[PDB]
RNA sequence: AAUUGAAGAGUUUGAUCAUGGCUCAGAUUGAACGCUGGCGGCAGGCCUAACACAUGCAAGUCGAACGGUAACAGGAAGAAGCUUGCUUCUUUGCUGACGAGUGGCGGACGGGUGAGUAAUGUCUGGGAAACUGCCUGAUGGAGGGGGAUAACUACUGGAAACGGUAGCUAAUACCGCAUAACGUCGCAAGACCAAAGAGGGGGACCUUCGGGCCUCUUGCCAUCGGAUGUGCCCAGAUGGGAUUAGCUAGUAGGUGGGGUAACGGCUCACCUAGGCGACGAUCCCUAGCUGGUCUGAGAGGAUGACCAGCCACACUGGAACUGAGACACGGUCCAGACUCCUACGGGAGGCAGCAGUGGGGAAUAUUGCACAAUGGGCGCAAGCCUGAUGCAGCCAUGCCGCGUGUAUGAAGAAGGCCUUCGGGUUGUAAAGUACUUUCAGCGGGGAGGAAGGGAGUAAAGUUAAUACCUUUGCUCAUUGACGUUACCCGCAGAAGAAGCACCGGCUAACUCCGUGCCAGCAGCCGCGGUAAUACGGAGGGUGCAAGCGUUAAUCGGAAUUACUGGGCGUAAAGCGCACGCAGGCGGUUUGUUAAGUCAGAUGUGAAAUCCCCGGGCUCAACCUGGGAACUGCAUCUGAUACUGGCAA
């Protein structure tokens, strides 16, 4: 099976292309609390299908533009 | 980088004797042990508990002629090796080549073995050490140089070793001038009057 | 500002001295000492007990 | 220079250029009169200009004037316009 | 070309030579790909004073390495015991 | 086995509790300064001006690519002698070789510095759209020509730097032509693309005696694959400030063209109006990053000197050229500031390479020796170069070790100080006696760092061929700056070798005299006004010791930013009170998921350093072998109680 996230897309504005933010749950290095961050990445998309605030899952690929290096694979869910 | 002073005032203020003169004669007819030394030696010293830990630590250094950052370094390998920190300590104390060879008798005193071990009188394992802080391990024979053998120090040393008590984890020959180290001494079997945790607690301060 | 130590100095105006830290209480914002014996605070005339606090070599015996 | 090895490196970079300069100049020309071709619509004098091309930018890319790679992107480009072209 | 060669370490007057695998530019005591023996010149009897990984130097010849003149003469040496 | 480790004290008050700061006791340093200073080992030594540089050296090599002969050796002849050829002398590149030149490789490495750089860098993990000289494996091919141009010759410009014109010559210099493929392009048909020879020996046959001809070594050129190196992308982490809140116009995306080795707004045209930011964007101030180092019980905190990895820079600001690799420390070009030469027209240079000079500063070293070793460049090789590196020089800068004597020795000697004047202390201390000689001084002997390489042979292969050559052994004579090395023996004699701080409490160590809130001490409490254990001197004592203190700096103590590990009625601290988005947290049962979580495995987490077990320098410092650790991260396989999601 190939590396792979899921996210949650935040803006369809660009053309080709959706913003998906990730989160992930780090744990605090000093705190010890289990810390939500979100890292956004620019998602290529083909076709442009994905709405503003869907689960979709995403896989790094070659460097598409400026800040796209990752692309879609499937949309989990519709939203 | 040795103590070369006068060596009676070490005991007079540890209030004990610590072996510094050859024990020819009882050191009473030769200082006021009784008395700390110095124009103030009657009046009557109430101590810290930082005192009490401070002249322990002197009197053990001053037996065996060790000065601080050597002793520091001895207590700082104690502390690291397996075990009891103190008697460690101790152990590592009686490792040295010049207190092996007073505890064999080739040295009348400390000071005197450790002359002869500094002036390549003394051999080990067959190879000839003149380093007076070398750590003799188990099992070693501790010797005399056949061009050492006839100075009158050996002689005496010998003679005035006989008449106190045998260190049990030697083995010593008057006629070949050897010795076996059998085994580490442990604190039990060494002088029982050495508080070794007040040394221990010092060095934790 | 620097205090001066000693017992009496020959420090007269332009004189090349070198000055270190530590504070003197009872004087208001003094907060350095000038290095007796160091490249003109030349050092205390006869004193015999921490010379070397003071720029004082050793006296003959 | 105050070297001589750097003044001999110096004289012989010089050379190189001018003999590189040349040659790169030659395969450029040539390219061009191919892209020339092609913007000006004709179809038979682009692939005429293309065949007179291809040779020097192989033989240059032997030489090590470009790189081979650069070779096969002129060459790539340049048949994909002629063949959208008709 | 990666080269085989010694990297000196030790202290003054008293070398130890450590077989490392390296690209020939980087320093002598500076970056190696591996390490993959010693050797003590001033090396006292009853001691192992020359220790060399033959599979692994094997395995970087195949890859192409060169080997230094005086790992040529300690695999020789080693090889022959 | 890879650890076993955690101290408090003073000070607010008439006194006591508590809160709370301030201060001290420890460790350490790239240290400086004061006093003092015997030896050795190992390490370290411009932290400031990335300020300016006199001077010498720090990158060359190859005659086995080439023309050639400037010099040397000088063999023949010829010079031409009585030396009958050891006369300078003339010719011959004839030979060994080799200045200068073409050409190949190196100069992009090694070495220095931290100015810039707060994320276009670094660390960790993961990738894809990639080049990669030398090295390596396989597959192949290496045919045939052409025109040059240095060198040199002649003329000639310029003060010089530096050229210019005409003529000639060689190549593994350069360019065609032939030949292509599993190589490029193309769907395919098909089209297109390269090369360089040199050296050693040899029969027989050719022989213009060049040489052909035959084998051998090596080099050349496609192409594919390995290794190394490098370029590129993503994620997390990587300082302070919000009294810096909005920033962005190729800006974000798309399409098409161009460009790079390679994906890419890398660049251009057009079309969309986006992109980032309260999980801190933009701006501002400092700053190289890491492994690690210091401290700490630990978590942390501070810092990244030496050593090693990465980056950046090379007088300042820019550019590209050659090159596999640079936008290039000791290369080019341009501009600028300095400095120097000039014939006034013009030129030259760049120590943050080693050493060194000036200056700045509290402060940091020799204008040394050698390529013997390790490594690097070139070379088939010898060998040449190497201020890398190995050593040595100066410095107590640090760590470690050793010595300055050992004992016996009361006449408790004198002297000194205190005295209650009776004595006590200095003090077994000295003197005296006997003994030893480490280290320093002198003399004698003497490891190891030395492997290789040179000559010849034996074998072995090769090949007609014992010939070369390539291995492998074999005997020979050698290769060490350090270096009068480490070390060992002998000498003569205690002989050449102890100081610094402190003594009111904290804090180990106490009395006299001088001074009289003065002189002064001081880290805090404080001290000093005529009996000062606190100032200064003396005796005595304490601590440490070739060091000892002061200062600077960091952590500790400080639970005094409290995650481990704090508080908020009155000591500082609950918003005046509510509503409420984001955010934090979430009652109870079943099912499912496997994110968190846990377990196991795999890959990495450089080496060194720390730690454990050992080994070697006479021990230690130091150097090493092996382990452990590197708390991490990425997958994969399980559990799925608890949290999370999902559905009831
Ligand atoms: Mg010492
Ligand atoms: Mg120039
Ligand atoms: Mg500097
Ligand atoms: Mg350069
Ligand atoms: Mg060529
Ligand atoms: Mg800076
Ligand atoms: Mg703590
Ligand atoms: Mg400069
Ligand atoms: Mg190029
Ligand atoms: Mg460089
Ligand atoms: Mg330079
Ligand atoms: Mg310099
Ligand atoms: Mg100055
Ligand atoms: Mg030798
Ligand atoms: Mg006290
Ligand atoms: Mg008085
Ligand atoms: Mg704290
Ligand atoms: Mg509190
Ligand atoms: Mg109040
Ligand atoms: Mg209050
Ligand atoms: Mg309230
Ligand atoms: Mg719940
Ligand atoms: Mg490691
Ligand atoms: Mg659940």
């Amino acid at each position: 099976k190939i590396r792979t996230l899921q996210g949650r897309v935040v803006s369809d504005k660009m053309e080709k292309s959706i913003v998906v933010a990730i989160e992930r749950f780090v744990k605090h290095p000093i705190y010890g609390k289990f810390i939500k961050r979100t890292t956004k990445l620019h998602v290529h998309d083909e076709n442009n299908e994905c709405g503003i605030g869907d689960v979709v899952e995403i896989r790094e690929c070659r460097p598409l533009s400026k800040t796209k290096s990752w692309t879609l694979v499937r949309v989990v869910e519709k939203a | 980088a040795r103590y070369l002073g006068p060596k009676l005032k070490l005991s007079r203020r540890e209030g004990t004797d610590l072996f510094l003169k050859s024990g020819v004669r009882a050191i009473d007819t030769k200082c006021k042990i009784e008395q700390a030394p110095g124009q103030h030696g009657a009046r009557k010293p109430r101590l810290s508990d930082y005192g009490v830990q401070l002249r322990e630590k002197q009197k053990v250094r001053r037996i065996y002629g060790v000065l601080e950052r050597q002793f520091r370094n001895y207590y700082k390998e104690a502390a690291r090796l397996k075990g009891n920190t103190g008697e460690n300590l101790l152990a590592l104390l009686e490792g040295r080549l010049d207190n092996v060879v007073y505890r064999m008798g080739f040295g009348a005193t400390r000071a005197e073995a450790r002359q002869l071990v500094s002036h390549k009188a003394i051999m080990v394992n067959g190879r000839v050490v003149n380093i007076a802080s070398y750590q003799v391990s188990p099992n070693d024979v501790v010797s005399i140089r056949e061009k050492a053998k006839k100075q009158s120090r050996v002689k005496a040393a010998l003679e005035l070793a006989e008449q106190r008590e045998k260190p049990t984890w030697l083995e010593v020959d008057a006629g070949k001038m050897e010795g076996t180290f059998k085994r580490k001494p442990e604190r039990s079997d060494l002088s029982a009057d050495i508080n070794e945790h007040l040394i221990v607690e010092l060095y934790s301060k | 500002t620097s205090y001066i130590g000693g017992e009496g100095h020959n420090l007269q105006e332009h004189s090349v001295i070198l000055i270190r830290g530590g504070r003197v209480k009872d004087l208001p914002g003094v907060r350095y000492h000038t290095v007796r014996g160091a490249l003109d605070c030349s050092g205390v005339k006869d004193r015999k007990q921490a010379r070397s606090k003071y720029g004082v070599k050793r006296p003959k015996a | 220079a105050n070297i001589k090895s750097a003044k001999k490196r110096a004289i012989q970079s010089e050379k190189a250029r001018k003999h590189n300069a040349s040659r790169r100049s030659m395969m450029r020309t040539f390219i061009k009169k191919v892209y020339a071709a092609i913007e000006a619509g004709d179809k038979a004098a682009a692939q005429k200009a293309f065949n007179e091309m291809q040779p020097i930018v192989d033989r240059q890319a032997a030489k090590g004037l470009i790189h081979k790679n650069k070779a096969a992107r002129h060459k790539a480009n340049l048949t994909a316009q002629i063949n959208k072209l008709a | 070309m990666v080269t085989i060669r010694l990297a000196r370490h030790g202290a003054k007057k008293r070398p130890f030579y450590q077989v490392v695998v390296a690209d020939s530019r980087n320093a002598r005591n500076g970056r190696f790909i591996e390490r993959v023996g010693f050797f003590n010149p001033i090396a006292s009897e009853k001691e192992e004073g020359t220790r060399l990984d033959l599979d692994r130097i094997a395995h970087w010849v195949g890859q192409g390495a060169t080997i230094s003149d005086r790992v040529a003469a300690l695999i020789k040496e080693v090889n022959k015991a």
